[PDB]
């Protein structure tokens, strides 16, 4: 039983960790979001430069 | 209007329709039609056969 | 479930006399309790 | 032989089979693929798996049990799961169109196309089974696709079969918190259907499932892994005494026999006693006496019912695991001489015990206690009446204002049905004071 | 990457082979019984008590031995990963050049 | 179409697992007379005169239930509420269920 | 009893390992898989220039 | 299987889809080119609840494009995923609408039927068995609502037993540009009650509102609004497309949601908004998201419900979530606002959650709401009828197309009708 | 001794008995040139093939069939094709005007100055048999050049040789698919002919064919390739027990005798029970009990008919493999005792058995799966007149107005012997149902 305890708290720190990693890389994916950045860029997907997407 | 009371009304006298039977076949089996299936209706019941 | 009306009518008056003492929305619940 | 079927009704009823199937497994070691190691079971079929599944001479183990479903969503991800080349394909009953919770939509639209194929399904595992003592019927009075497609096949199985028994396992609905509105449409139209037809129903509820386990296994945060878990367990401690013998075996026929009292009513109540975290389980010590009292210490049922409120008639325990006849008697007798617990004076004794020598297992991955002596609590008692009077003042506001009956007028009933249910419970409720009238 | 990758596969796979013949043969011995054949008298000997290793040891080689492959599988997804990320950039700064 | 003599264990639903009886059987004949005359032509096609099953076969809420103590205004709808239904009380396996139970006072 | 006892001992370790070998197996497919597009991109980029 | 077959309608459609698809397809892993790049197992199989076969591993969208003015089709065409859309398709007319309704609903409309049946039948025999449809178009706009009313009608009788989804989005209440957009919208709902089984209210002063509460970046794109309700019309998608236990037919939802039959409109509710610093300053839980999901703020339909009370609430859950916080959550705004809700109906709430999260978010939501707050949508729009019927402004177009001042009568008095329904019901 | 001829007649014929000939090589190992390898089997033409094939002297097996068409494509192709060296080239009987899909045309215009040619072949077959039971007539009621070639051939060998078996084998005409308007026209042409002289004719249909290719064997995209490997092998089962011995042999004569109850009716249906995928073979298990229900489930049959809308007479079972007495007489015993088995009165014994000890063999690059028990399921019931009541209602119409007879009017034919067909048929139908009433 302690072992099967002792196991499971081991198991409680593990995911501790893995959902701690999944908060920082979704902060990160929210760094980079296009939406977010609003980046002036992908605006001209225009095949002619001198005209642009409306 | 008490178009609650409609409400009651439109249901109360509602009657009822009718479901149509067809079948089915195979896990994914499509809706196979019963009805007249070819398979198993009943064909013969008409006043023209043997006589 | 009764055997006799008699007891039937028995049974209805002496829960009747006891409906609201007694817990349960039907009233026949025990009341208990210190 | 001693086997029995089981079926899996409403898209809830199939992720709760699987676990049931994937808990049966470990107990008799088998592999994902469907056989054992190069170690001799294989045969014709005749071993512990005899009663649960069918290795014949392919060598694979086919578990006795077709699981039903009217979308094809959950039911395929389970065709691709891990097991699957263990399941037969085509007892897999799958479907393309909901029965959009509601009952007759699934009991009358879609029921008659897909019944007389899963009827060929209940033949033909009727002729290679011998004995086939019940079946084993999973499903849930909201059923979304439960409601309607249960009640057209439990008439079905009933009409032509008639003989042996019925086994019914649903989800009970949930006093206060309702997932549907229609939900108490087709929960009474299922109730007053099944009482003249239904054998033995067992229900239970998730609320207090959930309350059990933040209070002692201590896990504020369940999946339905879990909850599926608990009740898994509850079956395989029942199927126990088929599973495994002791100082004597019980049978599904001598549970009939014994918990109903009269007609109409059957509707027992299960509860397992041991339910403790590990490291709880850990440093404290197990003995007949705490849990007999943890079996009918009120907090412990999954059903919101005072047990004050109401007076018992039957009570079945189920001692898995390593016990004794001299405590259980005496503890027993305890319990009778106790004045809190109220059978109903028309009862002398009520108690029906099973023993089994069998130590429950733990399922690896899993979260329950390591425990030597179990026991399951089959009870039937009086507080149950409140929940279906909860059902009616719910109901009788519902119906006269008559809300959502423009969908089941509009696709083929009227009112006389939705009608009789209500004087069905009426006959239900008063019929209930009445036995409770002593 | 690759190299590294296929020899750890070789090395588990040798060891998994070889518990594989070692439980095979146990279950074959397993089956006797004292009335049946393959059943005969030898002298005693001290190969029969030759001593070279313990369960727990053995265990230990296991479980390490599946770490390894545990953390070189880890580095490769992470390699691929970045490998991706560069591709995208370099076809984005070409495209914007010539434009 | 008959029941057999004697090893009459050697038969049953006990392998059949049926859970609808088969066929009522019996094991008596009365000792019969007769040429046995042929009312035929060469198609089963009786003769005018002789008889047949006159075109007699030519091609839910009955259920098994005690009346035991059941209100017997509702027990007295049940037994309507099992009968008159003749497309389940006829042919085609049977169709015809059983019934017991017991006053009122 | 205790033969039996470390016969199921050692069948658990067969099974983990070969479920490890297995997802092993696949990740090196999926590394081919990732290199053959990183040659085709070396290949396409040549013209350019 | 059942699939769903998609049309566009309207010159804001003619952008809705636009996002609303590309959207699909970059949340599937498809390439603009259309070659599907294998990544999620899952989103492979089930693809074909909207997407057929193409060869080559590529999904042709079973969407139907269809418009008057070639330009917008050709800048559609000409976009990211212009590709993927078939000039099968593409159907549209050789004529300017002035955007009139009539013209789109009697005049140009008798010419284009035909052919557009012919496309959807098509497309409709290329699948076999389907839910419904759903239909992107705007009840103020013209050309969508005179194609619409007309499209929605036709094919009522021709398949009276599947799901007639409608999203369209409500004109500005403070300024409708299109002065005649009243005329137009009072038609069109006149029809659309009577041939509609669901629809969505959506308003842009809210979406301006919410970029400034959350968004805060100033100055958008309408793109960017439409890739708002793109995530929204998607995440009550997702339930259809994903795993999960929660059950995914919209019937399953409807009839979890519309006490009478005239309930046809329903308003969104959406998974966490978050500004610049709120990203790395919110602690993603259940609790605050719930807490987020029935904020004043959160809401972008029509209007505050507070005015009013709430008939029927659903929210979708996405994500790594479990029964228990849904329910306690559940329990806690029932406790919170116990009254707030009819004394008609308790246990108002529809739960469902999907565990296949977003790929940008793991724990999201949608919330679909039934309240008594659209009074004051119709209610703006009586007067606005009423004050301009008084005068009959700009009713010779109408007359000379071959229009007369009944219809008027029994659309306003059906509008009418509807609104007596809905307080009558709650008060 | 006990040997036969193949006749196939009507360009649907031409493939069919092909794929029989390439099935029966197989099972006897004969090599596509002609010889056996260096072990000795060849002598005066005796062994397993001298009831099938004619190997004397020159060594070269010479199959006991005759092919006859009249149009060159498929006669001439097939002469191109892989076994063309074994097949005798005027055995394949080719022609060079068509029949016009027209039963007169192919009765009348042609058949005269061919079937004497064709007579030439029979007689020189005839004089070298020394059994010569019988003969296997492959043919089709829409034979395009079946129908009329066929019956006019079966009237000569009728009247010249009345002495021996006649086996007919035709695809009955799909009921609701008709790839030809005058299709019934002939058929009916057929039916009325051969009923006074035909022996045993028994039918099936392609539309069931295909039904079970995806039901059971799984495939949505079979050919005829399939489809005549499926009749080829249920021809060779029937000559099974002509090709080998097993606990008891039982020939063409025992059936003819055993299966007509009463003259003109000589048409059961063929079934055969262990039809499924290999992959299904794989991990399940076939036994006597589970095949004798699928071969008597209802929608196993061929033909578009419901057992429980007509009634049983005759039914014959030929179990090829390994078997016992003890299951399939307790088996037999089963179905006797059921319920939904409605056999007429007429006969308390209504049952042919036939056990062959051989396991029936898998077709190298074949679809079938690997059979160890088998049984091929011959009966006869009064559930098929509404096959032919689906002709009359279709012909009436046609006949009321006449349509096409301008043709057959047109190249020699008038209304009396369409005339007399109908009231024949009106015989059979009255018939049928006097048989049906008990
Ligand atoms: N026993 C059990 N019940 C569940 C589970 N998940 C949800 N439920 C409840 O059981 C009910 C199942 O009924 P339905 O929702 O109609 O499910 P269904 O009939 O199989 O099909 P759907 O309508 O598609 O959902 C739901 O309303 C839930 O409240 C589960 O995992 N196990
Ligand atoms: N495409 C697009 N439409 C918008 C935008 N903002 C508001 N809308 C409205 O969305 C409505 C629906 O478009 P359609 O139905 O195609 O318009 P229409 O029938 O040609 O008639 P109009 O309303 O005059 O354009 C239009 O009436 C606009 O008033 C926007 O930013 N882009
Ligand atoms: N048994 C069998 N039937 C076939 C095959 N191919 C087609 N059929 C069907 O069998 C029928 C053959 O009858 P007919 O068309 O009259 O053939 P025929 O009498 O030999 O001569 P034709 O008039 O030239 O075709 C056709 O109508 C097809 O529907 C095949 O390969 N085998």
């Amino acid at each position: 039983n302690k072992n099967q305890v002792v196991e499971l708290t081991e198991r409680k720190r593990q995911e501790k960790q893995q959902e701690q990693e999944d908060n920082m890389t979704e902060i990160t994916n929210l760094l980079h979001g296009d939406l977010l950045s609003e980046n002036p860029r992908p605006v001209a997907s225009s095949f002619g430069s001198h005209r642009v997407v409306l | 209007k008490n178009f609650i009371n409609t409400n009651a009304a439109d249901v109360i006298m509602g009657v009822a329709k009718k479901p149509k039977p067809i079948y089915v076949d195979k896990r994914t089996g499509d809706k196979h039609d019963l009805e007249t299936s070819g398979l198993f209706p009943k064909y013969i019941n008409k006043k023209d056969y043997g006589i | 479930t009764f055997p006799t009306e008699a007891d039937r009518q028995r049974a209805l008056k002496a829960h009747k006399e006891e409906y609201a003492v007694r817990q349960g929305t039907l009233r026949m619940g025990n009341y208990t309790h210190p | 032989m001693r086997e029995c079927i089981s079926i899996h009704v409403g898209q809830a009823g199939v992720q709760i089979g699987n676990a049931c199937w994937e808990l049966y497994c470990l107990e008799h070691g088998i592999q994902p693929d469907g056989q054992m190691p190069s170690d001799k079971t294989i045969g014709g079929g005749d071993d512990s798996f005899n009663t649960f599944f069918s290795e014949t001479g392919a060598g694979k183990h086919v578990p006795r049990a077709v699981f039903v479903d009217l979308e094809p969503t959950v039911v395929d991800e389970v065709r691709t799961g891990t097991y699957r080349q263990l399941f037969h394909p085509e007892q897999l009953i799958t479907g393309k169109e909901d029965a959009a919770n509601n009952y007759a939509r699934g009991h009358y639209t879609i029921g008659k196309e897909i019944v007389d194929l899963v009827l060929d399904r209940i033949r033909k595992l009727a002729d290679l089974c011998t004995g086939l003592q019940g079946f084993l019927i999973f499903h849930s009075f909201g059923g979304g696709t439960g409601s309607g497609f249960a009640s057209l096949l439990m008439e079905r199985l009933s009409v032509d079969y008639g003989k042996k028994s019925k086994l019914e396992f649903a989800i009970y609905p949930a006093p206060q918190v309702s997932t549907a509105v229609v939900e108490p449409y087709n929960s009474i139209l299922t109730t007053h259907t099944t009482l003249e037809h239904s054998d033995c129903a067992f229900m239970v509820d998730n609320e207090a499932i959930y309350d059990i386990c933040r209070r002692n296994l201590d896990i504020e945060r369940p999946t339905y892994t879990n909850l599926n878990r608990l009740i898994g367990q509850i079956v395989s401690s029942i199927t126990a005494s088929l599973r495994f013998d002791g100082a004597l075996n019980v049978d599904l026929t001598e549970f009939q026999t014994n918990l109903v009292p009269y007609p109409r009513i059957h509707f027992p109540l299960a509860t397992y006693a041991p339910v403790i975290s590990a490291e709880k389980a850990y440093h404290e010590q197990l003995s007949v006496a705490e849990i007999t009292n943890a079996c009918f210490e009120p907090a412990n049922q999954m059903v919101k019912c005072d047990p004050r409120h109401g007076k018992y008639m039957a009570c079945c325990m189920l001692y898995r695991g390593d016990v004794v006849p001299k405590d259980v008697n005496a503890a027993i007798a305890t319990i009778k001489t106790k004045r809190t617990i109220q059978f109903v004076d028309w009862c002398p004794t009520g108690f029906k015990v099973g023993i089994n020598y069998q130590p429950p297992t733990v399922v690896p991955g899993g979260d329950l206690a390591k425990v030597q002596r179990a026991v399951c609590m089959l009870s039937n008692t009086t507080a149950i009446a409140e929940a279906w009077a909860r059902l009616d003042h719910k109901f009788d506001l519902m119906y006269a204002k008559r809300a959502f009956v423009h969908w089941y007028v509009g696709e083929g009933m009227e009112e006389g049905e939705f009608s009789e249910a209500r004087e069905d419970l009426a006959a239900l409720e008063k019929d209930y004071e009445e036995v409770g009238v002593d | 990457q690759i190299r590294l990758n296929r020899e750890h596969k070789e090395s588990c796979e040798m060891n998994w082979s070889d518990k594989v013949e070692v439980y095979n043969i146990d279950d074959t011995c397993s089956r006797y019984t004292n009335e049946s054949t393959q059943v005969q008298f030898y002298p005693h000997s001290s190969k029969f008590e030759e001593s070279a290793s313990t369960p727990e040891t053995w265990a230990k080689f296991n479980h390490d031995n599946l770490l390894r492959a545990e953390r070189e599988r880890l580095a490769s997804v992470n390699l691929r990963k970045l490998i991706d990320c560069i591709l995208r950039d370099t076809a984005e700064d070409l495209r914007l050049q010539c434009d | 179409n008959y029941s057999a003599n004697q090893y009459e264990k050697a038969y049953l639903p006990t392998y059949l697992q049926n859970w609808s009886p088969a066929r009522p059987t019996k094991e008596k004949i009365a000792a019969h007379e007769g040429y046995t005359q042929i009312i035929a032509n060469d198609r089963g096609h009786l003769l005018p005169s002789v008889p047949r099953s006159k075109a007699s076969p030519w091609g839910i809420p009955p259920a098994k239930v005690t009346l035991t103590a059941r209100t017997t205004t509702a027990a007295d709808n049940l037994t309507k509420w099992i009968h008159k239904n003749p497309d389940l009380l006829n042919a085609c396996n049977g169709l015809r269920p059983e019934i017991s139970g017991k006053p009122f006072d | 009893r205790k033969v039996g006892e470390r016969l199921e001992d050692m069948h658990c370790w067969k099974s983990e390992l070969q479920r490890e070998i297995d997802e092993l197996s696949s990740e090196t497919d999926l590394m081919m898989a990732q290199k053959l597009r990183l040659q085709r991109a070396l290949d396409a980029t040549s013209v350019p220039y | 299987m059942r699939e769903i077959v998609h049309l566009q309608a309207g010159q804001c459609g003619n952008q809705i889809g636009a996002k609303f698809w590309e959207v699909i397809s970059d949340e599937h892993g498809i390439d603009p080119t259309g070659t599907y790049h294998g990544d999620s197992d899952l989103q492979l199989e089930r693809i074909n609840v909207y997407y057929n076969e193409a060869t080559g591993g590529k999904y042709v969208p079973r969407a139907v494009l269809v418009d008057l003015e070639p330009g917008t089709m050709d800048s559609v065409r000409s976009g990211p995923f212009g590709q993927i859309f078939r000039p099968d398709n593409f159907v549209f007319g050789q004529s300017g609408a002035g955007n009139n309704w009539a013209k789109g609903h009697y005049t140009e409309g008798a010419e284009l039927v035909d052919s557009v049946l012919d496309v959807v039948r098509k497309e409709a025999e290329s699948c076999d068995c389907l839910q419904g449809f759903q239909l992107t178009h705007s009840l103020g706009g013209g050309t969508g609502s005179g194609m619409g009313t007309l499209l929605i009608s036709k094919i009522r009788e021709e398949y009276p037993d599947r799901i007639m989804n409608t999203f369209s989005v409500v004109p500005s209440p403070k300024v409708s540009d299109t002065v005649v957009e009243p005329y137009n919208a009072t038609l069109s709902v006149h029809q659309l009650v009577e041939n509609t089984d669901e629809t969505y209210c959506i308003d842009n002063e809210a979406l301006y509102d919410i970029c400034f509460r959350t968004l805060k970046l100033t100055t958008p794109t309408y793109g960017d609004l439409n890739h708002l309700v793109s995530a929204t019309m998607s995440g009550v998608t997702t339930c259809l497309r994903f795993p999960g236990q929660l059950n995914a037919d919209l019937r399953k939802l409807a009839v979890n949601m519309v006490p009478f039959p005239r309930l046809h409109f329903f308003m969104p509710g959406f998974a966490p908004l978050t500004s610049r610093g709120s990203q790395q300053y919110r602690a993603l839980t259940v609790p605050e998201l719930t807490q987020q999901m029935f904020d004043a703020k959160n809401m972008m339909a029509a209007c505050d419900p507070r005015h009013g009370r709430y008939l029927t609430v659903a929210a979708v859950f996405r994500g790594r979530m479990s029964m228990k916080e849904v329910d306690e959550q559940m329990l806690n705004v029932q406790n919170k606002n116990s009254s707030y809700f009819v004394e008609w109906i308790p246990n108002n709430v529809k739960t469902a959650v999907c565990d296949i999260p977003p790929r940008g978010l793991k724990m999201s939501a949608t919330f679909i709401g039934n309240s008594t707050a659209i009074q004051e949508l119709f209610k703006r729009i009586s007067e606005q009828f009423t004050a301009m019927f008084r005068r009959k402004a700009f009713l010779h177009w109408y007359t000379g197309e071959g229009m007369d001042e009944m219809e008027f009568t029994e659309a306003e008095s059906n509008m009418n009708d509807l609104v007596s329904e809905y307080q009558q019901y709650q008060d």
